[PDB]
C-alpha cells in the first residue's frame, strides 16, 4: 500500500523474493524483518544496535527460523502485524507508516 | 587380488527419498552416507543398477 | 620473460559450493570472488578447469 514509506516498500518487495527463493507459501513478518535487517541504508540494524541489540545476531536467528518454514502472498500474520504499524503511525501523526514501526 | 573384504551397498531410489522433506535434508542423507563412504577407507562397491536415473 | 613474475589463483568453483544452505549462498561467495579478484585488477590470470562450465 501506498501508506508505506518507499524504504518499507522496497523491504516488503525483497521480503517477497526471500519467500519465493526458499519455496514458501507466505510472506511471513520473519520474511520481512530478515529484509529490512538485510536493508542498506535502513533504519532497523541500528534501531535495534542503538537498544542494545546484536543486530548480526539476529539476523542470523532470523535466516534460520525462516529456513525452517515449510516449503512447497501475505500471510494473515503479515496483514496483521502491518495493520499494527499503520495504528503505531496513526497514534504518532507519522504521515507514511517507517520501518522501524515494525519493529514495535 | 585387489576386491576383498569389500563390500557392495546398492545405491538405492526411494529409499533415499525418504522422510528428508526440505532441500538439503536429501542432501543431508546423501552427504552422510558419502562421507561415510569417504571414511570406510576401501570397503564398498558402489552400485547404480539403471545408471540414468541419479 | 613476459609471463614471468606473474601470480596465476586459480578458481575452484567446487571450493566455492562450500558454506551454501539456504538459496542463494554459491552466488553470494561467487560475487565476492568478485569482489576480490576485482580488487587484485590484473595481477591473477585465470585458469577454468573446464572453461565451458562457465
Amino acid at each position: 500500500l501506498d501508506r508505506l514509506t518507499n524504504k518499507f516498500q522496497l523491504a516488503l518487495a525483497d521480503a517477497q523474493s526471500l519467500a519465493l527463493g526458499h519455496d514458501n507459501q507466505f510472506i511471513e513478518p520473519l520474511h520481512l524483518m530478515s529484509a529490512l535487517l538485510n536493508q542498506e541504508g535502513g533504519s532497523v540494524s541500528p534501531l535495534l544496535t542503538s537498544a542494545g541489540i546484536n543486530a548480526g545476531q539476529l539476523r542470523t536467528d532470523i535466516n534460520q527460523a525462516l529456513n525452517r518454514l515449510p516449503q512447497v502472498q501475505p500471510s494473515q500474520d503479515l496483514v496483521r502485524v502491518l495493520n499494527l504499524c499503520d495504528k503505531l503511525a496513526q497514534k504518532r501523526g507519522d504521515n507514511f507508516i517507517s520501518s522501524e514501526l515494525f519493529v514495535l | 587380488e585387489g576386491l576383498k573384504g569389500r563390500r557392495v551397498l546398492a545405491l538405492d531410489m526411494g529409499a533415499l527419498v525418504a522422510g528428508a522433506k526440505y532441500r538439503g535434508e536429501f542432501e543431508e542423507r546423501l552427504k552422510g552416507v558419502l562421507n561415510d563412504l569417504a571414511k570406510q577407507e576401501g570397503n564398498v562397491i558402489l552400485f547404480i543398477d539403471a545408471l540414468h536415473t541419479m
